[PDB]
RNA sequence: GGGAGAAGGCACGCUGAUAUGUAGGUGAGGUCCCUCGCGGAUGGAGCUGAAAUCAGUCGAAGAUACCAGCUGGCUGCAACU
RNA sequence: AAACUGGUA
RNA sequence: CGCUUACCACUUUGUGAUUCAUGACUGGGGUGAAGUCGUAACAAGGUAACCGUAGGGGAACCUGCGGUUGGAUCACCUCCU
RNA sequence: CCCGCAGAAGAAGCACCGGCUAACUCCGUGCCAGCAGCCGCGGUAAUACGGAGGGUGCAAGCGUUAAUCGGAAUUACUGGGCGUAAAGCGCACGCAGGCGGUUUGUUAAGUCAGAUGUGAAAUCCCCGGGCUCAACCUGGGAACUGCAUCUGAUACUGGCAAGCUUGAGUCUCGUAGAGGGGGGUAGAAUUCCAGGUGUAGCGGUGAAAUGCGUAGAGAUCUGGAGGAAUACCGGUGGCGAAGGCGGCCCCCUGGACGAAGACUGACGCUCAGGUGCGAAAGCGUGGGGAGCAAACAGGAUUAGAUACCCUGGUAGUCCACGCCGUAAACGAUGUCGACUUGGAGGUUGUGCCCUUGAGGCGUGGCUUCCGGAGCUAACGCGUUAAGUCGACCGCCUGGGGAGUACGGCCGCAAGGUUAAAACUCAAAUGAAUUGACGGGGGCCCGCACAAGCGGUGGAGCAUGUGGUUUAAUUCGAUGCAACGCG
RNA sequence: UAGCUAGUAGGUGGGGUAACGGCUCACCUAGGCGACGAUCCCUAGCUGGUCUGAGAGGAUGACCAGCCACACUGGAACUGAGACACGGUCCAGACUCCUACGGGAGGCAGCAGUGGGGAAUAUUGCACAAUGGGCGCAAGCCUGAUGCAGCCAUGCCGCGUG
């Protein structure tokens, strides 16, 4: 592009969009936990997830996805989602966030207890 | 149409560098003898002529190494569509200073060092390696 | 081309001044011309005369009586007079 | 002359 | 002081523009193990393919007109000196 | 802040260990449970899931999520690209705008030099000082890249004035050409109509049928009507900005090239918007309609065939006037200008000469092929560049969604032009290498085929296998390469 | 988003302001802006600075400092040197509260603090001892400015857990 081109028309920047629409840019939001799915993965894996839609509190509809082994969420319970995709299922673009709010920490968790929230043996 | 005398000069000159000639053929101008004479005090030609009234010619003699030419790398720099100006106390240095840049100031056309060493700036017309 | 006067708004009487009746129309006398006179030009007395602006003024009401479209939206049928 | 097709990883 | 004129906020009416939501119904798009029908393209893919345009058909597509190669295969011993 | 007593007493956790990336073994599970920033792990021997041991990193913190820059030269001013990966508008003329040959004078706007003023403090940086070190606080300087005024320089760009001819253009004499518009005419052939001779087929396919014909076809001869296109010449030919343009003749008319000679004197290049031209198909009105042929009808093939094939056949193809404005409108390559080794051809001018010749030596325009340096990812381009440069314009920023939706403009309509977002994936793509395959080509071989003999598949029986049944009918082996097999 | 403007652009005279001025009137002319982007629509307090980057650039304006605007919403003016005034006045509006039903009051975007919203953000604290402001001759009074303290690993730095 010429000099003068680039007088009469400036080059743009590309734009960008988060991945992760969580209203204006929020690490944590809260939702009331609609329904609960279980899903199945894409073609290389075969597995049934955890799933759940999630209405925020003050956003949208978004599907949400429950880690670990075991949880006790069902119908109505307030639960944090944070950012985080999973590849195998398609339109899941969120993280329940364990030990927080209603729902609770993962059992019998001895390894990256930090994450699933479970409390250190107290000894 | 032609837009600019000077760097039809540095793509002959460099095209003759290629080719490996003798001399070059040119319509003289003043600003091609002034840059001539520049290249003739810096070691880049044998020498440049000038003949013919109606239509003055300007011839250059080019320089080779023992197998190579001495005009590693020539371009223009204040281009006719972009001219460029600059400072005294920055002025473009070519190959850290082994190479030159030449420069017309105000007191006629000039080399980099002998520019800075002058105290006055103007405009880059070319670089010379 | 229409729809369209779409829909919807503002003003409207009388008196005075601009102007002792204005813009405009008509046009006598006088003068010149003599092309040939039921002639032309110039001239303007007399007559007639809107529209508008400003100010004032009366009434509940000034297109004051008679006369003088109701309007808009969706849809079937036939193009239309 | 005719002469199709081949589960997923 | 009271009264009156000018400016002017709230508020009301009529008719437009623009934008955000939502709406019976409806069109196309995307994803999805392992459904049904065919086999259009990749080899000359078994009618070479594709581009524009027009018509036709469950479907991929077919046919007509023009254009491109981003296409695989040859004057059958005879003739020249 | 200093002093005294006692006592290791009161004080360490988080993430990770398949590659990126520093750090490996066992057990549990068995494509389940689960992990996952990307590639991706897990379907009974998991360094990738869960636990344990061990190890690595950080530490009163550690990790996850959110957001900005960087890496990203991935909007490329510094610092990118458009033959085939995205990307040259179908072509052209041209306003605004951008840029502009050479000689002198002048101006001093751009430009450059010096000075003055200013650019708050804090913050950033350099040298120091004080809190017990640090964070922190603080003295001085530098910076504060800028802006304004004044005083100078005159190489370049710009303005004004005056010149020049090499860019551009006009004039004279000629040449070649399917350049364009209008009118006329000629030969061959197809179809159809009338007539003559003649008689059982014709026609078409791979093979058929439909179809035509004894109401006389086809074949053959004579006469006539009408439409459309110009067989060789004809070519690695020509002309045109592009689309595109072939019988012959006349009228009107555009462009290109060669010879010198004269004339004007930068009058130029490019071009957003704008205007014009623009294959085929298609649309409107009025004609014409021989062949061909969408749609449509019938007959074939096929498992099916509203297709390929065959027999008919309407719009259309043709003409005049309007509209449409799109093509793989391609050299997939924008226009203009300058420079850079060669070879072999075609077409069209022109100069000198022993001119003996269908010859020698030169100089232009256009055009085809091969190739050097160079360039390119490679293929390839290569003086007609995709090589080295300059001026301007157009366009590109992962694949799909999508050249789509909404809005605007244009059109009688079909539609054209300008032109998104949501969402989804980690790819999509270009060139080239090896192999394989091809209802591609060439060559060659084998009881492969062909030429022969004898068999199997038919009947009875022996044996093995599958299936079924049984208490068990033990277990293997399964196209060729299991089935008188272990 | 391609046309937009009638007090609109200019002039004479009067009026008005502390001051020039269509700031405002009467009259006269048809002008003025716009492709170097007017008008219209969306978003936004600006800067010194902060983050990032070798640089050029990109993002950003939390604390501190300078300027601007606002004070329940709309409007107006008085007083004053200075306001069209955060804890002033008047009018109107929405909302809330008191009432003996005749009638009245109110404005935390000041410091604490409460409800609510949110992933999320602290004490209804001490003192005018220092600095700085208002009044006063001064003493002195006032000062949720300010100086301190309380809560939070929110950040940077230092030490310990021998
Ligand atoms: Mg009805
Ligand atoms: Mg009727
Ligand atoms: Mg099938
Ligand atoms: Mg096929
Ligand atoms: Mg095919
Ligand atoms: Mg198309
Ligand atoms: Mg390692
Ligand atoms: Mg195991
Ligand atoms: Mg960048
Ligand atoms: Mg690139
Ligand atoms: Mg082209
Ligand atoms: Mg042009
Ligand atoms: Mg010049
Ligand atoms: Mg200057
Ligand atoms: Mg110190
Ligand atoms: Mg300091
Ligand atoms: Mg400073
Ligand atoms: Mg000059
Ligand atoms: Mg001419
Ligand atoms: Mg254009
Ligand atoms: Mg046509
Ligand atoms: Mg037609
Ligand atoms: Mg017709
Ligand atoms: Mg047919
Ligand atoms: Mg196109
Ligand atoms: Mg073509
Ligand atoms: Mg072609
Ligand atoms: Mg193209
Ligand atoms: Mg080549
Ligand atoms: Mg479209
Ligand atoms: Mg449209
Ligand atoms: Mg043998
Ligand atoms: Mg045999
Ligand atoms: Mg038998
Ligand atoms: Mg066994
Ligand atoms: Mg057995
Ligand atoms: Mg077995
Ligand atoms: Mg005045
Ligand atoms: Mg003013
Ligand atoms: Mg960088
Ligand atoms: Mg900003
Ligand atoms: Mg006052
Ligand atoms: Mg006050
Ligand atoms: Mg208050
Ligand atoms: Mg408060
Ligand atoms: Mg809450
Ligand atoms: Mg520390």
């Amino acid at each position: 592009a010429t000099v003068n081109q680039l007088v009469r028309k400036p080059r743009a920047r590309k734009v960008a969009k988060s991945n992760v629409p969580a209203l204006e840019a929020c690490p944590q939001k809260r939702g009331v936990c609609t329904r609960v799915y279980t899903t199945t993965p894409k073609k290389p894996n075969s597995a049934l997830r955890k799933v759940c839609r999630v209405r925020l509190t003050n956003g949208f509809e978004v599907t949400s996805y429950i880690g670990g082994e075991g949880h006790n969420l069902q119908e109505h319970s307030v639960i944090l989602i944070r950012g985080g995709r999973v590849k195998d299922l398609p339109g899941v673009r969120y993280h329940t966030v364990r030990g927080a709010l209603d729902c609770s920490g993962v059992k019998d968790r001895k390894q990256a207890r930090s994450k699933y929230g479970v409390k250190r043996p107290k000894a | 149409s032609m837009q600019d005398p000077i760097a039809d000069m540095l793509t002959r000159i460099r095209n003759g560098q290629a080719a490996n000639k003798a001399a070059v053929t040119m319509p003289s101008s003043k600003l091609k003898v002034a840059i001539a004479n520049v290249l003739k005090e810096e070691g880049f030609i044998e020498d440049f002529k000038v003949e013919g009234d109606t239509k003055p010619e300007l011839e250059l003699t080019l320089k080779y190494f023992q197998g190579k030419a001495v005009v590693e790398s020539i371009q223009r720099v204040s281009r006719p569509g972009l001219r460029i100006y600059k400072r005294k106390d920055e002025l473009p240095k070519v190959m850290a200073g082994l190479g030159i840049a030449v420069v017309s100031t105000s007191k006629g056309v000039m080399t980099d060092r002998a520019a800075r060493q002058a105290g006055l700036g103007g405009e880059i017309i070319c670089y010379v390696a």
